[PDB]
């Protein structure tokens, strides 16, 4: 700490932003529709079968 | 049981000798009613005919 702040909280001074994706369960969505394109085409389908 | 969790092999030939089961049944009514009579005509022509 500089000596104008000599007696000051360590703590408090300097800290770092929090950041978060939301946008990372895109993945989930992803699952979804490409399963719904091996329906149309066929290659490699979840119908006809159990 | 279209509703899978691990299936052994007799669950697995179960629960498609079912499902096969409702279509089947459509193909025997499309056999008697429509192929047959094409059938039968062809037969008729061709014993007549040529």
């Amino acid at each position: 700490l500089r000596p104008t702040a000599y007696g000051r909280d360590v703590r408090s001074i300097i800290s770092q932003l929090p950041v978060t994706d939301v946008t990372a369960q895109n993945i989930q969505d992803v699952q979804v529709v490409e399963r719904n394109m091996q329906r149309i085409v066929g290659v490699n389908d979840d119908v006809a079968g159990q | 049981s279209s509703p899978s969790s691990r299936r052994s092999a007799t669950e697995f030939r179960g629960t498609t000798s079912f499902a096969s089961s409702r279509l089947a049944n459509l193909a025997y009514f499309f056999s008697v009613t429509g192929f047959r009579s094409l059938a039968k005509s062809l037969i008729v022509k061709t014993q007549q005919l040529y």
